[PDB]
């Protein structure tokens, strides 16, 4: 089984912050290559291009602020782009547009970059407990094994990151040890608690 | 223009053994870490047949103990283990770089255990005779090794020089040879003699059968 | 299914231009690029040029002064023109369809021979090559001064296959071509079955049915 290569392609593009993303373009001979076009488009900025004509020994950059996000090497070389370490102003469109003979071909990603997220349990009151979810990106969700009364704050700070907080209280005495269920991109997380 | 140099120019395994073919180019053929070598299969008569593709990918429909490596400029196509029916000429092929270019090709034979021919002699037919020919034909059937000597004698005495010889490539089930040799006469010479022979010399003959026929007779 | 079928005269005269076209299904040719390949008797394979999908075209280097490849999509044909030929342009002419990006040659066509020479065509002669009187019999087809290459043979239109040995033709010093076909059957068989070589000559557009029947003492 082998379908033709689709001229559009377009994934999402999960990625942990602090660290070495790598896009690649698809496989492509040298022999195929006319240009290659890295245009990358965060949000609220100029588009960013970054050109390389083959027969004309070019390359050309264009409105690129962030000197992180580079070539891995050379295009004469090698097509991939990279992002030297990722930070939340990295959210955006990366695109790669490949002029061929054949035609013209793109592979997009939505990059989403993630933040894990400091989580932490205790007891607070008299037989009630809070699981927090702090600064992740994006918002975590929170559960509890068994059930109580809970309540959920969502905090949305500017920087993009979020806290999610969920105090929760339990009257039945049929209740004793209580699990938070932490669910997020960058790892799920469990944590007991004897409720003493 | 690329230059590929595969390595060896042919080999000779037995059944079931491994087999490694090389392939190097003059420059590298990759491209953002991508090796545009790509590997196949000719037997007589028919087109090449895509084994692999970038390197080291599979093709649909191809046995799995066809594989491949390498990156840069040094490529190798394996075959885990050689079956009868992959004899054949095996081609590498670059397409990175403008003209895509082809290695020389490897010739891939199995090596068996001897087998003698079957001979088998043939007369002209009378259709040819009365057009004023005389085609005597003597076939050597499912042998190895490829190597055999056919004379052909005429009331025993050596012919010299009247009568060609051609081999079927390795067969792909029971991987014998065939030969085929056959003596050109003319009506007027033909008629002369009485007694038309072939003499065969091989391996598997422990000393040399002889196929004849008497002219006007059966 | 993909497939793809070259057209061509088979023989040309010297000095004068080779015409082909690639046939194609399966696919549109807006989308695929095809190339062709040739390869000259007992040699390897050589790239002459690409038709890209989006309609320009890349030529060897070596050929690029005589050579003109077309196309036309709502045919489903691409055209080749090779001009000012002599006989190193004697070889079997494939066209092949490229994968976008990586140039990849998946599927080829059967490939036509054709053949540079002032000589005329000339159709095949078929004498019997009736079974000798058992166990195991042997009995062929002797396809003897046709030009040029190549021909092609079967037995009871295709149904019997196994057995058979259709051996490469040989030059004659008359400058004409002869091959034989044989297949070994039981002797039992040689009362009730008929045996039927199918000849065909594609250049001269001969076709020849004989039945091999075994001679008597009549
Ligand atoms: C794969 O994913 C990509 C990316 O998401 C997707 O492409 C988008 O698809 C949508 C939907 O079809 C397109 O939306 C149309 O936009 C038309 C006008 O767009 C203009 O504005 C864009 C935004 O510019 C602002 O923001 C950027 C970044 O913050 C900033 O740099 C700018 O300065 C500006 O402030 C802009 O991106 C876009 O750019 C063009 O040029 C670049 C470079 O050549 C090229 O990359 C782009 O593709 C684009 O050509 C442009 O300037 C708009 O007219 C159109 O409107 C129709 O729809 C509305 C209803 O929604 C109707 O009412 C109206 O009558 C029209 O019919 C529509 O909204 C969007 O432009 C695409 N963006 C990109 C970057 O490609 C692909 O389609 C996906 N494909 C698949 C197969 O999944
Ligand atoms: C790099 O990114 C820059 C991001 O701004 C790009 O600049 C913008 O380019 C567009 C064209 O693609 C310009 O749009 C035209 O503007 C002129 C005149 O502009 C004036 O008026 C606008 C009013 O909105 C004002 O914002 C400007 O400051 C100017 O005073 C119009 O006549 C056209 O109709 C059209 O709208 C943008 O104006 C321009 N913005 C800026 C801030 O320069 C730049 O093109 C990118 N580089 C490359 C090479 O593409
Ligand atoms: C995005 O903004 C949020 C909100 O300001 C930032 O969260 C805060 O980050 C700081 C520093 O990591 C935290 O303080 C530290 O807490 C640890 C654990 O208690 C302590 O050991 C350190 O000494 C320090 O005080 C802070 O608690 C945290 N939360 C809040 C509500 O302020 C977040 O860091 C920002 N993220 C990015 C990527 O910019
Ligand atoms: C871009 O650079 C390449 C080499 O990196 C140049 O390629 C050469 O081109 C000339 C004439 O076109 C040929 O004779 C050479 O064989 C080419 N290859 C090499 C390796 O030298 C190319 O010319 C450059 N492009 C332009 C527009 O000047
Ligand atoms: C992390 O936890 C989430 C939430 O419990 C898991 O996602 C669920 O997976 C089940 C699989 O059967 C689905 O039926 C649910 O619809 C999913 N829920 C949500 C909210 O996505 C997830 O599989 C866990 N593991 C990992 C590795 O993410």
């Amino acid at each position: 089984n082998y379908s033709k290569v689709l001229a559009e392609v377009n994934t999402s593009w999960p990625v942990k912050m602090a660290t070495n993303a790598v896009l690649c373009c698809p496989p492509i001979a040298l022999r195929n290559l006319i240009i290659i076009t890295w245009e990358i488009i965060l949000r609220g900025q100029p588009s960013c291009t970054k050109a390389y004509k083959k027969e004309t020994n070019e390359t050309k950059e264009t409105n690129c602020t962030d000197e992180r996000i580079t070539w891995v090497s050379r295009p004469d070389q090698n097509s991939d782009l990279q992002i030297r370490t990722v930070a939340i102003t990295h959210d955006g469109y990366y695109r790669c547009i490949m002029v061929t003979p054949d035609g013209n071909f793109h592979r997009g990603y939505h990059l989403q970059v993630l933040v894990t997220p400091e989580v932490t349990l205790f007891q607070n009151r008299n037989r009630t407990a809070v699981c927090k979810a702090v600064a992740g990106k994006p918002a975590a969700h929170i559960s509890w094994i068994p059930e109580g009364d809970c309540a959920t704050k969502q905090e949305y700070w500017s920087n993009g990151t979020v806290t999610v907080k969920s105090t929760c209280h339990w009257e039945v005495h049929n209740v004793s040890t209580v699990t938070c269920h932490v669910s997020h991109l960058t790892g799920n997380k469990s944590l007991y608690i004897e409720l003493l | 223009d690329i230059v590929l140099t595969q390595s060896p120019d042919s080999l000779a395994v037995s059944l079931g053994e491994r087999a490694t073919i090389n392939c190097r180019a003059s420059e590298s053929v990759d491209y953002s870490g991508n090796s545009f070598m790509h590997w196949f299969q000719q037997k007589p008569g028919q087109p090449p047949k895509l084994l692999i593709y970038r390197a080291s990918n599979l093709e649909s429909g191809i046995p799995d103990r066809f594989s491949g490596s390498g990156s840069r400029t040094d490529f190798t196509l394996t075959i885990s283990s050689l079956q009868a029916e992959d004899v054949a000429v095996y081609y590498c092929h670059q397409s990175n770089e403008d003209p895509p270019t082809f290695g020389g090709g490897t010739k891939v034979e199995i090596k068996r255990t001897v087998a003698a021919p079957s001979v088998f002699i043939f007369p002209p037919s009378d259709e040819q005779l009365k057009s004023g020919t005389a085609s005597v034909v003597c076939l050597l059937n499912n042998f190895y090794p490829r190597e055999a000597k056919v004379q052909w004698k005429v009331d025993n005495a050596l012919q010299s020089g009247n009568s060609q010889e051609s081999v079927t490539e390795q067969d792909s089930k029971d991987s014998t040879y065939s030969l085929s040799s056959t003596l050109t006469l003319s009506k007027a010479d033909y008629e002369k003699h009485k007694v038309y022979a072939c003499e065969v010399t091989h391996q598997g003959l422990s000393s040399p059968v002889t196929k004849s026929f008497n002219r006007g007779e059966c | 299914e993909v497939q793809l079928q070259e057209s061509g005269p088979g023989l040309v005269k010297p000095s004068e231009t080779l015409s082909l076209t690639c046939t194609v299904s399966g696919f549109s040719l807006t989308n695929y690029a095809v190339s062709w390949v040739r390869q000259p008797p007992g040699k390897g394979l050589e790239w002459l040029g690409v038709m890209w999908a989006g309609g320009g075209t890349n030529y060897n280097s070596v050929f690029k002064s005589r050579l003109t490849i077309s196309k036309d999509n709502s045919k489903n044909q691409v055209s080749l023109k090779l001009s000012s030929v002599t006989a190193a342009d004697t070889a079997v002419y494939y066209c092949a369809r490229e994968r976008p990006l990586t140039g990849v040659m998946d599927y080829w066509g059967q490939g036509t021979l054709v053949t540079v020479s002032s000589a005329s065509t000339k159709g095949p002669s078929v004498f019997p090559l009736a079974p000798s009187s058992g166990g195991t019999a042997a009995l062929g087809c002797l396809v003897k001064d046709y030009f040029p290459e190549p021909v092609t043979v079967s037995w009871n239109s295709g149904a019997l296959t196994s057995g058979v040995h259709t051996f490469p033709a040989v030059l004659q010093s008359s400058g004409l071509y002869s091959l034989s076909s044989v297949v070994t059957v039981p002797s039992s068989s040689l009362g009730t079955q008929t045996y039927i070589c199918n000849v065909n000559h594609k250049p001269s557009n001969t076709k020849v049915d004989k039945k091999v029947e075994p001679k008597s003492c009549d």
